């Protein structure tokens, strides 16, 4: 109410997909 | 003894210590559990995974650094962050899956959490709204993915320093990125300078591109020459008094506290490690120091 | 002078301090009863 | 006049300056207010009242000494405690009842606080996590309670000493806490056996291994002292002065409340040195050539006071003395 | 209520409260007494007077801040300076003229000393080996001397702020020293250029590099080609400088974006030298080598106090009405 | 309280401190002349 | 295998040449101190005279000024500052350092022909006298002590006064009993009550090397405990309060003694 | 301040140097 919160719910779940970004640049 | 052997050996060491995707999935589950417990206190907050566990550079016993985001303003870390972390500590002390908690007064206060049940092998280090940890992790993850050689290189350099008493993991990673920017072989670019509005400090972190794939002499050089070169660079070329590392500018800079001065994106040991590795090309002999 | 009268309020360089909190909330309240112990050993008119 | 008249003058004076209940309640409420200010930063801590305010020997102008307990681990006092007190200083600055704060260095770091009306007559002294003061406070409270004569005696010894300037809070090594130990030692080892050795008689209650969250604070002491004291209050003050003027040898003797006896000064506990000559062991875990002048003046002030009280039996004459 | 009587009553007030020569002489005599007490323990040391008592900006009730210099090497202040101050405490306690002592943790450890009559109105703050205070005293003393309007402006700003509870030595970050830097900044960077950047104009006199035993304390300043047009400056009255000071900090300065550097001669964008934060909002660089949510309340009181003082003084030009303000809730 | 208002006067276990004494005696006395600088830049009646 | 130990010992021990130089230097110090403390006596203490020193050894000195006991908190520092105030003007003195410690020290370095000798001077701290008086008899009780000590010390390099007490202890308590408890055996000679001016520095006392060293490394690698055992020299035994009580007044250092034994 | 005479004392102390040479070898 008196302090200014902001919405990061979706933001934090989306940040996870960096995992895939690394995986998709590792050779097999 | 021979440097195609050294290259494959470095690679093999990398794959033994690297963070498995199963370990990553477990870490994300535990994160969700932490979020379920934290969400009633900060319903609009975001629990970002930061550091080694996500940026490509972690091993399996690596801590899980987390960043709780609650406000887009900047959270003062002297008073407000301690209070926010104690508000989480007050809730987690009633959760079965959480085992012990330590509050750490530091420049950036930390909530250090240990778990029970099947998660007592994972330690969490949680901060309150220190978004520079998010920016750093984002950037490093694009460095980590830019060239298949960065991570295996980083893996052995981290282990060499551990077995030789030598510097945090994060410092070393930055020493390795800098070397791959400014050494004989130009392997990495200055990402902040090449994609300036994609890694800009001024952007809301909810805007950060997490799926953009970034848009010859380097493919020559091998893993082995890279590591020998790295040890050569810090043994004979880098002046730990005259110079400092700047990542934002892919260049070394005049130092104008710590041994290697490192600016964040947001010595006889090196001598004798270079001596050994350059002469014998034997990774086992290097990391048996 | 420029040293003022209080420690630096900014970060100021201190080492990290690991706190494992132990519960002392009720211990501190119970300790107040010492005061009754004093009241009880006091004679009215000796 | 009489030893009964002198005994009542001592008692009277005690009641005049002794910490009242109204004051104790006000301090306790102030402690509560400070705790709610501190709580968001240290949610499982407890703020104990220690020393004068609770140990039985306080007077109405005594500081409220506080001890913030945070952890059962040892907290380093050279650096860590300064970080904690400085953090608490930042928190309390925002509070409207807090007017003024300062970090001083005593035997341990100490946060001094002053307050807005209506608490501006109370000063607070806050230390971080030093549980030794809690044990100390616990022990002295049972000493103060064991015999109704202990506290009035300490009340009058304290003021006489203040009026002679050998008890002075702004000068090092001239402490009032040591006077208390000196009285306790006398009532243990002097002619009249008034106080026991509580640490030896009741190891189970006063053990330094007991967690301070479980100290007994309700139960009186079970039964030694024959209670064979038809020694008056007035005799005990005279004897106290006599014992320190004429019997105690400062270069040979040392005081141990915990051992309940005099020890040969040529011998884990910290020994204070009151006025830099009087060696006194703390219950719980070679002089400078310039010290002679002060030692001689202390010795003299005790000889004078004893000579005066032995003669006139007149408490008000004793307290009309001049400083040093 | 007229710009000439505002100027003169600023000057008058300054003269009432400024440190007299008798007071300085009593302080220097007292310092000599302390040094003969300390010299058996530190025979080659020097006892410097630093801060208010010598920097030109002190009043008739300022502490005597003293700096005991012992070695050209650095002395660690967390641990080693405490041993030295405690050793000095031991030595001073045998002195008849010393009444009480106490070790304070300020930005550095500080031995606070009070005295027997006839010196019982002087308090001493003694620090161990912090030569930065000598450089600092030296630099401010030439800012103080550069222009006659500087010191009386500072006297009144200081007293106004005391009365509004904005300058208070018992409260952290509520410093008088900062207010001095704020005035010097204004006189360098406000509408009227009254002061140069002495650190840039005379880097020879004020160099961080120079041994403090060779600091020049006897020579006037040579003039510099075009750093202060000193008669355009003199068109501006004292009274108007005070009004301009209240105006600049109440309505021009952006405390979120701007910071103050006296060494550089300018405001800088908040982006080796320590930065102070006055009231935790006004970031100010020392010439020599994000906010709590609860700070915001206090910030708003500070700004309000300035806005009100500027409104009052600009309207009635009346110094005693300005000074008859009351503190901050 | 137990802790008084002053650091321990007896030897507390401080680590040894190497002092190389430098001469500052005449320097501290010459610094007083800043007083003249002040007085010589004060106008007697502006 | 004993032989080579004695070689290293006789190679690195203090020469009689060096000791003459130290005594000369000390006499030069005393010539300068005498106007300040006319009745004072300047004793040599420590390695340089107790028989356990190298040639690189500091010369520790003790200025005796009073029969009484000198406070080391304030008086000692004032006394030492009175010497430094004088040595300031002597050409043969190169530099001085005052060391604030539990026992204040004047550390002095010298000019021209005495550059290799450093002096550490304490004020009136006479237990240093006694400790060297006693330990000089321990070093002369058996021919093996001083050579053993020599190798023990440079092994630590590649505190000295404690290395010695550990060595003396092992020769009192371990397998073979080389050295007695001197303080117990001749209680008249080494009494705490003897004035330091009438200590017996004259009369003698009334009544192998290869295996002693490797036995030493055995005694302290897997035979000695650290919080149930301490070292006492005053009483021969192993007692409990590396803890060592002087004649007069951490797993890495076990693994270090352990592997050094496999030789 | 009572100074006491250690001049002869200090010099006689030197001859502990003989005691060891008379022992070694
Ligand atoms: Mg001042
Ligand atoms: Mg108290």
């Amino acid at each position: 109410i008196d302090f200014r919160f902001d919405d990061y719910v979706e933001g934090a779940k989306r940040f996870d997909n960096l995992a895939n970004l690394i995986r998709s640049s590792t050779p097999t | 003894g021979a440097m195609d052997v050294l290259s494959e050996k470095i690679w093999d060491y990398h794959n033994k210590v690297s963070q498995t995707d199963e370990m990553l999935q477990r870490k994300l589950h535990l994160r969700d559990m932490l979020y379920t417990a934290i969400s009633p206190v900060f319903p609009l907050s975001g629990l970002y995974v930061v550091g080694s566990s996500l940026n490509g550079f972690g091993n399996n016993s690596s801590d899980m650094d987390l960043c709780l985001m609650i406000t887009n303003k900047d959270l003062d870390q002297k008073n407000d962050a301690v209070v926010v972390l104690n508000l989480i500590l007050s809730t987690l002390q009633y959760e079965k899956f959480v085992e012990s908690q330590k509050l750490i007064l530091a420049k950036v206060p930390i909530l250090r959490i240990n778990f029970a049940a099947p998660f007592d092998d994972i330690t969490v280090a949680l901060n309150a709204n220190n978004s520079v940890a998010i920016r750093n992790t984002h950037l490093l993850c694009y460095y980590s993915s830019y060239d298949w050689r960065v991570r295996p290189l980083v893996s052995v350099v981290k282990e060499w320093a551990k077995r030789k008493g030598i510097f945090t993991s994060y410092s070393l990673v930055l020493m390795v990125i800098h070397f791959l920017q400014c050494g004989p072989t130009k392997v990495l670019p200055n990402l902040q300078q090449s994609y300036p509005n994609r890694f800009s400090n001024k952007v809301d972190v909810r805007t950060l591109n997490v799926t953009m794939a970034l848009e010859s002499l380097s493919e020559k050089t091998t893993l082995g020459e890279l590591l020998i070169g790295f040890l050569d660079y810090y043994a004979n070329e880098f002046n730990y008094d005259r110079d400092a590392i700047s990542i934002r500018q892919g260049r070394r800079v005049e130092r104008a506290w710590r041994c290697v001065c490192i600016e964040e994106p947001f010595k006889k040991a090196f001598r004798e490690a270079h001596g050994e590795l350059q002469h014998n090309h034997d990774l086992d002999k290097l990391m048996e120091c």
